[PDB]
């Protein structure tokens, strides 16, 4: 029922880069972040005075 | 002659390491440490056809080679947990001539470890072929009336009727050439049969078919004699023949300084004092030491 306190999100990958010290892989993160828009959460509605 | 199998050997030469003619070469792995000498220096393993080959990879002088007729144990131990890959490690025990050495060696980066597998596989194959390069008395060669073959070989002569000049009464017997082994039962109570290999032949000569041993057998004088000469001259020639074809490419029938001081699997000990009686315990014990006493050695 509540508005979200915002509509951006996150997308997160981990992933691994096998060396020759490690081959199990050095763990890595890297991200983006997505706006998502009013139209997902609002709609056009009647206005008031006060 | 042949000493790659018979004997463990430190700081061997650059020549020495190189593959035996009959030698092959199975399995190599680079990085892996010595330890059992805290030189902490890497180095190269090979599992060759007779032995198991060590060298520095850096300082390649500093070298051990181990042959497969004086192991006792193989023991890979799986350890070095999460913190790294799962590393293995390979304990040899041998005894040489009444000496035991252990050599330890470590894996050091995880991504190779199948090699301390292989190695038991063809020791097994080197111990399961002994009738290959070993010389035997009596053992059990004979089917009901026939020679069981080994895997590689086939009979090539096929004589009744020779006598064996180291008995006097039980000679007349058969007598197989093969291409590996030259063998002769008794054929009567078969279980006089003595099977020669070729490696431990010496010199095959005639003084009446007499074979001498390669000084690992002792000096075995083996004296056979069979109906008129021609057929003996004929077995000889062709015995001579064989026996230098075989030579030049041996078979081994394997199917697929201070540095031995560090080596210690006692710990600075490289001896046996003479066995003697004990009557504390009632078992044959090694003679104690100077002074030392059984019940003073077993407290704490």
């Amino acid at each position: 029922s509540y508005s979200p306190p915002e509509l951006e999100g996150n997308a997160v990958v981990s992933y691994s880069r096998p060396t020759e010290r490690n081959p199990d892989g050095i763990p890595r993160v890297s991200q983006c972040k997505f706006r998502l828009p009013l139209k997902l959460v609002c709609l056009p509605g009647q206005p008031s005075k006060t | 002659a042949l000493w790659e199998d018979r004997d463990v050997r430190f700081d061997v030469s650059s020549q020495q390491m190189k593959t035996r003619p009959g030698e092959v070469l199975i399995d190599c792995l680079d990085s892996v440490e010595d330890t059992k000498g805290n030189n902490g220096d890497r180095g190269r393993l090979l599992v060759t056809n007779l032995r198991i080959v060590w060298h520095s990879l850096a300082l390649p002088r500093v070298n051990l080679s181990i042959g497969y007729n004086c192991i006792l144990n193989i023991t890979t131990r799986t350890a070095n947990s999460k913190l790294r890959g799962q590393t293995e490690a390979l304990y040899v025990l041998t005894k040489c001539n009444s000496t035991r050495f252990e050599f330890i060696f470590t894996n050091l980066v995880p991504g190779s470890p199948r090699l301390y597998t292989s190695l038991i596989a063809v020791h097994r194959a080197y111990e399961t072929s002994k009738m290959y390069r070993d010389f035997k008395l009596r053992s059990a060669l004979i089917q009901n009336k026939q020679l069981r073959l080994l895997p590689q070989e086939n009979v090539y002569n096929k004589i009744n009727g020779v006598w064996n000049l180291s008995s006097d009464q039980g000679n007349l017997g058969t007598f197989f050439i093969t291409n590996v082994r030259i063998v002769w039962h008794a054929n009567m109570n078969d279980s006089f049969n003595v099977s020669i290999p070729y490696l431990q032949i010496r010199s095959v000569k005639i003084r009446a078919l007499v074979i001498e041993s390669s000084q690992q057998s002792g000096g075995y004088v083996l004296g056979f004699k069979i109906d008129p000469v021609e057929k003996l001259q004929e077995s000889v020639k062709e015995i001579n023949s064989l026996h230098k074809v075989y030579s030049a490419n041996p078979i081994f029938g394997v199917d697929y300084t201070d540095a031995f001081v560090a080596y210690f699997a006692d710990g600075n000990k490289q001896q046996d004092r003479e066995p003697v009686f004990s009557e504390e315990l009632g078992l044959a014990i090694e003679k104690l030491k100077d002074g030392f006493t059984l019940q003073g050695l077993w407290e704490v």
